[PDB]
Protein backbone atom coordinates (compact mmCIF):
# COMPACT_ATOMS: atom_id res chain seq x y z
CA UNK A 1 0.00 0.00 0.00
CA UNK A 2 2.70 2.25 0.91
CA UNK A 3 5.12 3.90 -1.59
CA UNK A 4 7.57 1.55 -2.69
CA UNK A 5 10.58 3.35 -4.90
CA UNK A 6 12.81 1.00 -6.47
CA UNK A 7 15.52 1.80 -9.52
CA UNK A 8 13.67 0.44 -12.48
CA UNK A 9 15.13 -0.83 -15.87
CA UNK A 10 14.26 3.16 -17.08
CA UNK A 11 18.02 3.70 -16.43
CA UNK A 12 16.66 6.51 -18.07
CA UNK A 13 14.89 7.76 -15.52
CA UNK A 14 15.44 9.77 -12.42
CA UNK A 15 15.52 7.59 -9.31
CA UNK A 16 14.55 10.80 -8.02
CA UNK A 17 16.07 14.23 -6.16
CA UNK A 18 18.94 15.95 -4.56
CA UNK A 19 19.25 19.68 -2.51
CA UNK A 20 21.17 21.46 -0.37
CA UNK A 21 19.87 24.47 0.97
CA UNK A 22 23.51 25.84 2.87
CA UNK A 23 24.99 24.49 -0.78
CA UNK A 24 21.84 25.92 -3.06
CA UNK A 25 21.76 23.06 -5.06
CA UNK A 26 19.02 21.31 -6.20
CA UNK A 27 19.31 18.47 -9.41
CA UNK A 28 18.11 15.03 -10.60
CA UNK A 29 19.25 11.73 -9.04
CA UNK A 30 19.85 8.63 -11.92
CA UNK A 31 20.43 4.87 -11.04
CA UNK A 32 24.07 4.25 -11.19
CA UNK A 33 26.96 3.38 -11.86
CA UNK A 34 28.19 7.08 -12.05
CA UNK A 35 30.05 5.83 -15.59
CA UNK A 36 30.32 8.06 -18.83
CA UNK A 37 26.67 6.75 -19.79
CA UNK A 38 25.53 8.02 -17.05
CA UNK A 39 26.76 10.64 -16.23
CA UNK A 40 25.61 11.88 -18.75
CA UNK A 41 21.78 12.87 -17.15
CA UNK A 42 23.25 13.85 -13.70
CA UNK A 43 24.51 12.64 -10.07
CA UNK A 44 23.99 8.56 -10.79
CA UNK A 45 24.99 6.20 -7.78
CA UNK A 46 28.48 5.78 -7.76
CA UNK A 47 27.38 2.02 -7.50
CA UNK A 48 24.77 0.19 -10.03
CA UNK A 49 23.09 -1.93 -7.44
CA UNK A 50 22.72 0.45 -5.01
CA UNK A 51 19.85 0.21 -2.95
CA UNK A 52 16.95 2.53 -2.22
CA UNK A 53 17.69 1.75 1.57
CA UNK A 54 21.39 0.86 1.52
CA UNK A 55 23.59 1.36 4.22
CA UNK A 56 25.33 3.82 2.43
CA UNK A 57 24.35 5.46 -0.53
CA UNK A 58 26.66 7.36 -2.96
CA UNK A 59 26.46 9.70 -5.56
CA UNK A 60 28.74 11.23 -7.91
CA UNK A 61 29.35 13.92 -11.18
CA UNK A 62 31.85 16.16 -12.20
CA UNK A 63 32.08 19.46 -11.63
CA UNK A 64 32.28 22.64 -13.80
CA UNK A 65 34.48 25.81 -12.59
CA UNK A 66 32.09 28.05 -14.50
CA UNK A 67 28.52 26.65 -13.97
CA UNK A 68 27.44 26.38 -10.01
CA UNK A 69 24.41 24.90 -10.69
CA UNK A 70 26.43 21.98 -12.02
CA UNK A 71 26.07 18.39 -10.62
CA UNK A 72 28.69 19.27 -7.69
CA UNK A 73 29.84 22.39 -8.06
CA UNK A 74 28.76 24.57 -5.73
CA UNK A 75 29.18 21.84 -3.03
CA UNK A 76 32.75 23.10 -2.01
CA UNK A 77 30.44 25.89 -0.34
CA UNK A 78 28.76 23.56 1.90
CA UNK A 79 30.32 21.85 4.65
CA UNK A 80 29.67 19.83 8.09
CA UNK A 81 26.29 20.80 9.84
CA UNK A 82 24.88 20.89 6.17
CA UNK A 83 21.11 19.58 6.14
CA UNK A 84 21.52 17.86 3.15
CA UNK A 85 18.03 16.18 1.87
CA UNK A 86 17.31 13.23 -0.53
CA UNK A 87 13.74 13.46 -2.30
CA UNK A 88 12.56 9.99 -3.93
CA UNK A 89 9.78 9.37 -5.90
CA UNK A 90 6.61 10.45 -3.10
CA UNK A 91 9.44 10.58 -0.19
CA UNK A 92 11.79 13.50 0.84
CA UNK A 93 14.88 11.53 3.20
CA UNK A 94 17.22 13.82 5.18
CA UNK A 95 20.81 13.31 5.60
CA UNK A 96 23.88 15.69 7.53
CA UNK A 97 27.29 16.43 6.21
CA UNK A 98 29.07 14.83 9.64
CA UNK A 99 32.40 13.82 7.65
CA UNK A 100 34.22 15.30 4.88
CA UNK A 101 37.58 13.89 3.33
CA UNK A 102 39.90 13.77 -0.05
CA UNK A 103 41.95 10.95 -1.71
CA UNK A 104 44.41 9.91 -4.78
CA UNK A 105 42.84 9.32 -8.35
CA UNK A 106 42.75 5.59 -7.44
CA UNK A 107 41.16 5.15 -3.56
CA UNK A 108 38.04 3.57 -4.67
CA UNK A 109 37.27 2.82 -1.17
CA UNK A 110 35.61 6.07 -1.22
CA UNK A 111 32.34 4.05 -1.77
CA UNK A 112 32.46 3.75 2.19
CA UNK A 113 29.90 1.29 2.32
CA UNK A 114 30.42 -0.07 6.00
CA UNK A 115 28.61 1.78 9.06
CA UNK A 116 24.58 0.68 8.94
CA UNK A 117 23.17 1.78 12.10
CA UNK A 118 23.60 5.41 10.88
CA UNK A 119 23.15 4.94 7.52
CA UNK A 120 24.77 7.53 5.27
CA UNK A 121 24.80 9.40 1.60
CA UNK A 122 28.78 8.90 0.35
CA UNK A 123 28.95 12.24 -1.95
CA UNK A 124 31.61 12.12 -4.47
CA UNK A 125 32.50 15.23 -6.60
CA UNK A 126 35.63 15.49 -8.59
CA UNK A 127 37.72 18.67 -8.77
CA UNK A 128 41.45 19.98 -8.99
CA UNK A 129 41.79 19.69 -12.62
CA UNK A 130 45.17 19.20 -14.19
CA UNK A 131 46.18 20.25 -17.61
CA UNK A 132 48.96 18.88 -17.98
CA UNK A 133 48.46 15.31 -17.38
CA UNK A 134 44.76 16.59 -18.34
CA UNK A 135 43.61 14.45 -15.64
CA UNK A 136 41.76 15.13 -12.12
CA UNK A 137 44.31 14.19 -9.23
CA UNK A 138 42.79 15.03 -6.22
CA UNK A 139 39.02 13.75 -5.45
CA UNK A 140 37.20 15.56 -3.00
CA UNK A 141 33.98 12.74 -1.38
CA UNK A 142 31.75 13.80 2.08
CA UNK A 143 29.61 11.81 3.85
CA UNK A 144 26.42 12.27 5.04
CA UNK A 145 24.40 11.06 8.15
CA UNK A 146 20.63 10.11 7.73
CA UNK A 147 18.77 12.23 9.66
CA UNK A 148 15.03 11.42 9.08
CA UNK B 1 36.84 6.64 -7.63
CA UNK B 2 33.83 7.44 -10.39
CA UNK B 3 33.02 10.89 -11.64
CA UNK B 4 35.77 11.76 -13.56
CA1 LIG C 1 26.55 1.19 -0.89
Amino acid sequence: MQAKPQIPKDKSKVAGYIEIPDADIKEPVYPGPATPEQLNRGVSFAEENESLDDQNISIAGHTFIDRPNYQFTNLKAAKKGSMVYFKVGNETRKYKMTSIRDVKPTDVGVLDEQKGKDKQLTLITCDDYNEKTGVWEKRKIFVATEVK
Amino acid sequence: LPAT
